[PDB]
């Protein structure tokens, strides 16, 4: 009963059967792909070398920021043993949220690392870079338990 | 609702995944890349062979090869192109998209498909594995005529090779066509009826009743030779039939073949047009018939083939020839229906069906120039004919593959093949290959027999050597954007996380993720006509589908 | 199924027609007489296409619909458990070894090597045969 | 062990499962070497020296290749 | 779902057909050169025993009987019927073989050769193809009988019977074709 | 089978031959095959040689050197190997050869060196029999010496990592039965057959490797 | 014909037309979208990237900074 947006439509399962016109994408990622790259094997061999999952998000946090970052965070798959790095490109705010089952580990020894790392990197307008930056630092700073 | 993803899909994949996994494989899509993978690697083999033919037939004089050396070129080169690599690779695209299209988890017999690819792969090898016998490998032709293929004339040991090489080869299409008619037949979706399938499963089920009925012959013949020379068996020789009877069996054999050869890719044509043209297949049941009247006629023909031996019955073949040129015709016609009146957009499978469609109807009009005795009396044996089914074979095979590349790449990858690339490789393609083989018709009007490794100075016919060298330099040049495009596109290039990356889709395979999962289905949609994926994503289209479908 | 033996029928009708036409006019009209040699390729190509349609013939006449078959159908009509597909399996590669080993032991003329291909080409379709047979080990 | 990871090789605590990558590197390089020396003694022929340019080269491509392609971070 | 026509059939009959039509070259070897040899076409040092290809015959035409029993027995679930009908008919298809065999060796002892006429080759090449098919046939009835000892019976192994018996009748027709082209036409 | 086949196949015919004599000689002069290796290493390997102030150093010396050092290397391995991987405890239960990839594809790397040595003893009779020219198969063997042994071990690394994984897909999941369902909106399944115990919705709880084969045919 | 400009041409023409081929084609501008530049606003739906890396709503810490 929702829009289906001229394509898309429902099928026997719950699975959303989408098209695209024979001369579009269906990523829309406003980065390089050689940047993606290296943030996408960043964001995974450093969660192999600490034993929990890292995560990214870029859209707006317009409200309490520290909230709303929260409130993301129950968007990973096992949000308990997680980090997740927010960052509002507009509001210009960093923030870093953890799970109740990664602590104990050296992370509050990390967090303000990583954050004044992503904004000195920030500071001339490399967003992926400050990412890759931010992700590195607290990775190697974390520990596996 | 947000939704985790990753900032770019895998490239390679982990350490061991593919190589234990290509060993005990019975799932066709794998099967299928195999296949492509390996017909590639022998085009480009039989590629550098016509390249040294060519750099030879430039300037008058023996400047590097040698009579021998020429003809056992021309005669591996013919052979590779033949056997190696498209009747195979017409396998490898029914094992790619023929289970998807009629909606089934597998094929009938999924070890016997293994058997069959490993039975090419190792049968190729032995043919041609005569270039390291000092000797070389075989020197007669590709046709291997009646007493020159004996054991006193061709005595060397690569003929014995080239022959054994060739069985087991057929052994492998027969179990392979087996399969096919096996899986069309009885694996199949609860709801479609074999008026609702699409064209390409009917040319494909049509070609293995050919493949059934031509290669056994073949079989047989090569079996009657090796006898002959290896025990002097006393077939074959002019004292009996023996001339005549080794030309009518291989005939028998060799037009099917080309036919065989020839329906799948006017089957992938056809299925590419309606997808870029926005509109249905211009008459469906007409096409069906036109497949099936080509199919019954052409086994019924073999002997245009043997025109100047003075020992045929000719107004019955060269009247059967030319009444199978109609049902092609009608095709053609059917095909420019479809294309009349839509919405075009070139992107590059519809620009290599264009390509397709010129270049085929340019041959086909030469070879029906060709079917009448009194003309083929003086352009037989001649640069004519190679030019003829050059362009036959060309403007199918090699058009019509490049088209279902890029069209099922994403189908079978996740991954969208380069488009700059793709155009640049089209038009080098286009532009090398009419300039190769233009002006060979007048080079052979003019006297210059086919098969000759040199010529005089005092003749004619010099430039006309050149330009078709530079031509034939061209098209290979014309290979290496593919290439790269398939090499990079494979692990990077733009990924695709949606069903039907050409909209407006058909034929049930594009109602299924992208990289189909194992077995190739997790639901299946309601089958009422031949569009069930159209009428899938589009539903508010049947009316308008069923109201105005026989306008015309 | 129904189609499949009227597409066999009619291809049979025309290869026989051919077969006879070809015959008979090979029999006048030619150099030797009859041409004994595409004669027996035709009769015999007929003789492929009768007998695949009669056996659909017969199975469709011993039959009733089938969901393939019929029309008006809908997909929880075919809900059910289909057949074996096997899973897995490294024979074939060694079958056609087998097979590729006698062949060039027939190409040059060397009896052992034909012989050790024919065993080995034994050994490989026995095991491709029982493989899905063999029982657990006795101990 | 020296150490690799389990999701590269999952019985990794079970055997010997790594090789230090100079020693191929290295080792590429010598065989390299050694084709390209054994046409020393020119017996009346350059048929041969073909055939061992060509695989000396294909061998150095692969190795100059991997080194690059570890040098910026592409593997691993 | 098991759509009732079987699978293991369709692929055994397209396969024999395929079959047909390399006996069909074979076929057209020999009819040709047979219009060449003009008058007494069979040379003289050849004379056709018929007191021993009658026996042969027979007995292949009986044996077809015996496996159809055998079949029959199958297709009730009971496998020792089974067992006793396919072991006679091995042990007079491998009676067939070594009659043909003998046969060979009698008429190359003081006659016909490969490389001594045409005639020769056309009939030693008509007939040893045939033989090659009939051997292959008792391998296959070798193979089956193990695969029933070695587990239960199930309909696959019926499955399996039924399509090996009429691939046997396949072969025993084209005997009786071949046998009644070369020795009673001439 | 001693008896057998010291009855029914014959080996050296010493009549066939001729008292020794050192002015005659014939084709074939291959020793039994556990010292055609030897043979094949004098055969393929270059004529390097030395020659100083008086002296000469020929060309055996170098066939010489490199079978004392194979016989030195055979009995020195476990040595070396203790050294290089730094594992000194007891052991008693044995290894699988897939989970020890290196030390397999060391051992390939090794049987491929030696029978490319072997094979290059018999030149005349392959070349012969199988007609390919004498320079050519001593040629093929002089490259395969230093081309061979590092494909084998790139594949055979490849190999025996590939057979870990199809290990542990079989211990994830369950064994591939090979029945296919059609579940009725349209959907294929393949039942699989637990080898312990299962969850509340009826997938299997993935068990641990413990160093012992998996079965993997359902009739076994 | 003066071998010289024979090879010339076999050598150079196919060569040439590559180059002028190349320079027509590979010189247009592909369907990625052009690279975000933060100087300017942020358009774009909000993007959220995990790890996938271990298989298978408590805070225990946190930190900021505003650039
Ligand atoms: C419609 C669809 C279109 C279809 C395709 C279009 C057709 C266009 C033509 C192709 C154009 C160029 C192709 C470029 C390839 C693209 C590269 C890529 O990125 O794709 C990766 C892509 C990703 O693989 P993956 O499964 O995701 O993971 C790979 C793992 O990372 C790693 O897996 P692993 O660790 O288990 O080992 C894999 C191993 C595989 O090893 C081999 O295959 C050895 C034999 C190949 C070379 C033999 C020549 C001698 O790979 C290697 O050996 C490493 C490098 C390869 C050596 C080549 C030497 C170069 C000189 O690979 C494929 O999917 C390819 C599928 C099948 C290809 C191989 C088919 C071979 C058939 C049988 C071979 C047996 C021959 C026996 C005779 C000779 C004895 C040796
Ligand atoms: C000439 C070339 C001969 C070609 C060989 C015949 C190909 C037949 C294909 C048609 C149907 C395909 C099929 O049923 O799949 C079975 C199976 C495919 O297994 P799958 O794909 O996993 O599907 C399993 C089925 O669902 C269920 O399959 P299944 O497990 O229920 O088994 C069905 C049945 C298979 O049903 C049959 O097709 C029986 C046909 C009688 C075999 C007669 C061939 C003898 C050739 C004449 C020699 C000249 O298997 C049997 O009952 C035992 C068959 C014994 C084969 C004997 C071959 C001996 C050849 C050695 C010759 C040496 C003597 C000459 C000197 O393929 C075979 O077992 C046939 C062996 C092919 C090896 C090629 C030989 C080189
Ligand atoms: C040029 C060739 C030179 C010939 C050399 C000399 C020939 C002598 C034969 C070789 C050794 C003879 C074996 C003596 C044992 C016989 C006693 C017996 O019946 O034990 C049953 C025995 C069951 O053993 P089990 O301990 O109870 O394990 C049962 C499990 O289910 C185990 O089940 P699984 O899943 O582990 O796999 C079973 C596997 C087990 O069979 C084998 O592994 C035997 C081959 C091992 C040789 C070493 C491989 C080297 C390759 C590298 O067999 C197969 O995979 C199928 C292959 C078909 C074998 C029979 C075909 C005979 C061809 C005749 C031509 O099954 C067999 O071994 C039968 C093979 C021999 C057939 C009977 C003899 C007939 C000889 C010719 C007749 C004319
Ligand atoms: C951005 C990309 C685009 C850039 C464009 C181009 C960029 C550069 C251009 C430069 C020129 C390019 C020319 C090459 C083209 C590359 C094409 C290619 O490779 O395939 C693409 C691609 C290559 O993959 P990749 O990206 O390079 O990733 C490689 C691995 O992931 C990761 O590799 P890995 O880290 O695992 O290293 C593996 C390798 C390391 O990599 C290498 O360095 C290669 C070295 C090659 C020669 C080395 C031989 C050593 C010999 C020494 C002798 C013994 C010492 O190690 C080995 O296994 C080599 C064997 C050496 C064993 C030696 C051990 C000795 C032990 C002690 C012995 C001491 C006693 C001696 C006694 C001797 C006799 C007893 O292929 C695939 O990914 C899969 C292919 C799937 C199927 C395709 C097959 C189609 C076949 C058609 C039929
Ligand atoms: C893959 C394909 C292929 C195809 C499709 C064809 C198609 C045809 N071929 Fe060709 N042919 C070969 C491959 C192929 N051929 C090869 C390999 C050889 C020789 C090889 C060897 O000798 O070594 C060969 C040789 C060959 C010969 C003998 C040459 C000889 O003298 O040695 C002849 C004529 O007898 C012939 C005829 C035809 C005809 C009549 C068609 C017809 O199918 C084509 C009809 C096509 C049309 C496109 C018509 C278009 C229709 C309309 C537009 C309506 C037009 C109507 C009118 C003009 C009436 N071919
Ligand atoms: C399906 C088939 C097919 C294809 C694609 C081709 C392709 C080509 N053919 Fe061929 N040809 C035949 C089928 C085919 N041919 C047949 C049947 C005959 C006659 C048979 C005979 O008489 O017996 C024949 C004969 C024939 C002749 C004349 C022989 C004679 O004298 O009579 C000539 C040249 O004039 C020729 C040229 C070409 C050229 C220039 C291509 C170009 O299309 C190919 C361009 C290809 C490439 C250059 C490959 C690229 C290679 C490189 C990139 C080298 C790279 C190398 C490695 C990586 C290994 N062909
Ligand atoms: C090809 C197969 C063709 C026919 C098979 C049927 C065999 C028919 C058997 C009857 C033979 C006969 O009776 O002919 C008597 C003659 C007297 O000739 P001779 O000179 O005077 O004697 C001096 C002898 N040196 O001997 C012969 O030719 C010897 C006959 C050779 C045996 C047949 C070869 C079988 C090999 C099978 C190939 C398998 C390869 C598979 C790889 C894909
Ligand atoms: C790398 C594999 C090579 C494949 C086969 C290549 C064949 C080369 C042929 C040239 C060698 C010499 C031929 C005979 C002598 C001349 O004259
Ligand atoms: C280890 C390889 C050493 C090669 C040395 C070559 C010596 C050439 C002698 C001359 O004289
Ligand atoms: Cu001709």
């Amino acid at each position: 009963e929702l829009d289906l947006p001229y394509g898309s439509a429902l099928t026997s399962s719950g699975r959303i059967s989408a098209v695209t016109e024979p001369g579009e994408l269906s990523v829309h990622y406003p980065f390089p792909t050689m940047d993606l790259v290296v943030l996408d094997d960043a964001l995974k061999y450093g969660s192999r070398a600490a034993k929990a999952r890292f995560a990214v998000y870029i859209g707006p946090l317009g409200a309490d920021t520290a909230a709303t970052a929260r409130e993301i965070l129950a968007n990973v798959p096992t949000p308990e043993n997680a980090v997740l790095l927010a960052v509002s490109p507009d509001q210009r705010a960093i923030e870093v949220v953890y799970g109740a089952d990664v602590k104990g580990r050296g992370i509050e020894s990390a967090a303000p690392l990583g954050v004044s790392a992503a904004a000195a990197s920030f500071k001339e307008g490399n967003l992926i870079d400050g990412l890759i930056s931010a992700v590195r630092v607290m990775s190697a700073g974390v520990s596996p338990a | 609702e947000l939704e985790a993803r990753r900032p770019f899909p895998e490239r390679m994949g982990p350490k061991g995944n593919l190589i234990y996994k290509l060993i005990t494989t019975t799932d066709h899509k794998l099967i299928g890349i195999m296949y492509c993978v390996v017909c590639f690697a022998f085009f480009l083999v039989g590629g550098l062979m016509a390249l040294f033919m060519r750099t030879e037939l430039a300037m008058p004089g023996l400047q590097f090869l040698s009579n021998e050396q020429f003809n056992q070129l021309f005669t591996m080169h013919g052979t590779v192109m033949l056997l190696f690599y498209a009747t195979p690779i017409v396998f490898g695209f029914a094992n790619l998209v023929l289970p998807l299209q009629i909606g089934a988890p597998d094929v009938a017999f999924p070890r016997l498909n293994a058997l069959s690819f490993w039975l090419f792969l190792f049968g190729a090898l032995i043919a041609i594995a005569g270039f390291i016998t000092p000797g070389g490998a075989a020197d007669f032709g590709w046709t291997a005529y009646s007493p020159l293929t004996d054991a006193i004339h061709s005595p060397g040991a690569g003929g014995d090779l080239w022959i054994m090489g060739l069985a087991v080869g057929g052994l492998g299409t027969i179990l392979g066509g087996v399969n096919m008619i096996t899986t069309v037949v009885c694996m199949r979706a609860p709801g479609m009826t074999m008026f609702r399938m699409p064209i390409f499963t009917w040319n494909i089920l049509v070609t293995s009743i050919l493949v059934l009925i031509a290669f056994p012959i073949l079989t047989a013949a090569l079996f009657g030779l090796a006898a002959d020379r290896h025990l002097g068996a006393h077939i074959y020789d002019p004292a009996n039939g023996g001339v005549l009877l080794w030309q009518h069996l291989f005939w028998f054999f060799g037009h099917p073949e080309v036919y065989i050869i020839a329906l799948p890719f006017f089957g992938i044509v056809s299925e590419i047009f309606p997808v870029f043209s926005r509109k249905p297949i211009f008459g469906y049941t007409t096409l069906i018939y036109a497949t099936l009247a080509i199919a019954a006629l052409s086994v019924a023909v073999w002997a245009h083939h043997m025109y100047a031996t003075g020992a045929v019955l000719l107004p019955f073949f060269s009247f059967m020839t030319f009444l199978i040129a109609v049902p092609t015709g009608i095709k053609f016609f059917n095909w420019i229906g479809t294309m009349w009146k839509g919405q075009l957009t070139f992107e590059t499978p519809m620009l290599f069906s264009v390509g397709f469609l010129i270049t085929f109807l340019l041959g086909g009009l030469s070879g029906v120039l060709l079917a009448s005795p009194p003309l083929d009396f003086h352009v037989t044996d001649s640069y004519f004919v190679i030019a003829h089914f050059h362009y036959v074979l060309f403007g199918t095979i090699v058009f019509a593959t490049y088209a279902g590349i890029y069209f099922w790449f994403p189908k079978m990858t996740g991954r969208l093949l380069d488009e700059r690339l793709g155009k640049l490789h089209f038009w080098l393609t286009f532009i090398g290959f009419h300039t190769t083989f233009l002006v060979q018709h007048w080079l052979g009007d003019e006297g210059m027999p086919r098969r000759y490794a040199d010529y005089l100075p005092t003749d004619g016919f010099t430039t006309l050597n050149v330009i078709s060298t530079v031509g034939a330099f061209i098209l290979g040049v014309s290979m290496l954007p593919f290439v790269w495009n398939v090499f990079k596109s494979w692990r990077y290039g733009e990924p695709v996380t949606v069903d039907d990356p050409w909209g407006y889709g058909n034929s049930l395979e594009w109602a299924t993720s992208c990289p189909p999962p194992r077995h190739n289905f997790t639901e299946l949609p309601r089958i009422r006509s031949e569009r069930p994926a159209f009428e899938l994503h589009y539903p508010h289209m049947v009316e308008r589908m069923r109201a105005e479908a026989h306008v015309g | 199924m129904h189609i499949e033996a009227r597409l066999f029928e009619i291809l049979t009708a025309f290869f026989a027609l051919a077969a006879v036409v070809y015959a008979v006019l090979t029999a006048m009209f030619a150099t030797g007489g009859v041409e004994w040699a595409g004669t027996t390729a035709l009769v015999l190509t007929t003789g492929l296409t009768l007998i695949t349609g009669t056996f659909f013939r017969f199975v469709a006449r011993r039959l009733d619909t089938r969901p393939e078959d019929y029309e008006d159908a809908e997909i929880s009509d075919g809900a059910g458990e289909l057949g074996f597909f096997a899973p897995h399996s490294w024979w074939p590669i060694l079958i056609s070894l087998s097979f590729s080993t006698a062949a060039v032991g027939a190409a040059l003329w060397l009896p052992w090597l034909i012989a050790a291909g024919v065993a080995f080409v034994i050994t490989s379709v026995c095991g491709l045969v029982f493989e899905y047979y063999w029982g657990p080990e006795k101990h | 062990h020296t150490g690799v990871d389990v999701e590269d090789v999952p019985s990794a605590e079970w055997g010997w499962s790594h090789m230090p990558i100079g020693v191929m590197h290295i080792g590429g390089l010598l065989s390299a070497a050694f084709l390209l020396v054994m046409m020393r003694g020119n017996h009346v022929g350059h048929v041969e020296d073909w055939f061992l340019i060509g695989f000396a080269a294909v061998i150095v491509a692969l190795v100059g290749r991997n080194w690059w392609l570890r040098r910026r971070g592409w593997i691993r | 779902s098991l759509n009732r026509p079987n699978m293991v059939s369709v692929g055994t009959i397209v396969w024999l057909s395929s079959e047909l039509m390399f006996f069909a070259g074979l076929f057209a070897m020999y009819f040709t050169a047979r219009a060449q040899a003009g008058g007494a076409w069979p040379p003289e040092p050849t004379e056709l025993n018929l007191a021993l290809a009658v026996p042969v015959t027979l007995v292949l035409i009986a044996s077809s009987f015996t496996c159809q029993m055998g079949v029959f027995a199958a297709e009730r679930g009971d496998v020792f019927g089974l067992r006793r009908w396919y072991v006679i008919t091995f042990l007079m298809g491998l009676f067939f073989v070594l009659g043909q065999g003998y046969e060979y060796i009698h008429l190359v002892e003081h006659g016909t050769t490969i490389p001594g006429s045409a005639y020769g080759s056309v009939f030693y090449l008509a007939t040893g193809f045939h033989g090659l098919h009939v051997i292959g046939g008792l391998v296959a009835f070798v193979l089956l009988l193990a695969r029933t000892k070695m587990s239960k019976f199930t309909p696959a192994q019926a499955t399996a019977a039924i399509v090996v018996s009429y691939y046997w009748h396949f072969v025993d027709i084209v005997w009786i074709a071949l046998f009644a082209t070369i020795y009673f036409v001439r | 089978v001693l008896g057998l086949m010291g009855g029914l196949l014959q080996i050296n015919p010493i009549w066939n031959l001729g008292p020794y004599k050192p002015s005659q000689v014939s084709a074939g002069s291959q020793p039994d095959f556990y010292m055609m290796w030897t043979e094949g290493l004098a055969r393929i390997w270059p004529p390097w040689e030395f020659y100083f102030w008086h002296h000469t150093i020929p060309a055996p010396v170098w066939v010489a050197v490199i079978m004392g050092l194979v016989f030195v290397l055979l009995p020195a391995y476990p040595f070396l190997e203790k050294r290089f991987t730094g594992d000194y405890a007891h052991h008693n239960l044995l290894q699988r050869p897939r989970d020890v990839p290196v030390r397999t594809a060391i051992g390939a790397m090794a049987i491929a060196f030696y029978m490319v040595l072997t094979l290059a003893a018999m030149n005349d009779i392959i070349a012969l029999k199988f007609h390919i020219s004498l320079n050519a198969t001593t040629w093929i063997g002089r490259i395969g010496m230093v081309i061979l042994p590092p494909f084998v071990y790139f594949i055979t690394y490849r190999w025996c990592i590939g057979l870990q994984r199809s290990d542990r897909s079989v211990l994830e999941h369950g064994v591939e039965t090979g029945i296919i369902k059609r579940l009725p909106h349209g959907a294929y399944i393949e039942l699989h057959q637990p080898l312990g115990p299962v969850d509340e919705h009826g997938h299997p709880i993935p068990l641990q490797y413990q160093g012992a084969p998996l079965p993997k045919r359902m009739n076994k | 014909m003066s071998t010289a400009l024979t090879h010339g041409l076999i050598g150079g023409v196919p060569l040439v037309l590559f180059a002028v081929l190349a320079l027509i084609f590979l010189t247009r501008k592909g369907p990625h979208p052009d690279t975000y530049k933060m100087s300017d606003p942020w358009t774009h739906a909000p993007i959220l990237w995990a790890a996938e890396e271990p298989r298978e709503v408590v805070i225990g810490g946190g930190a900021s900074g505003k650039w």
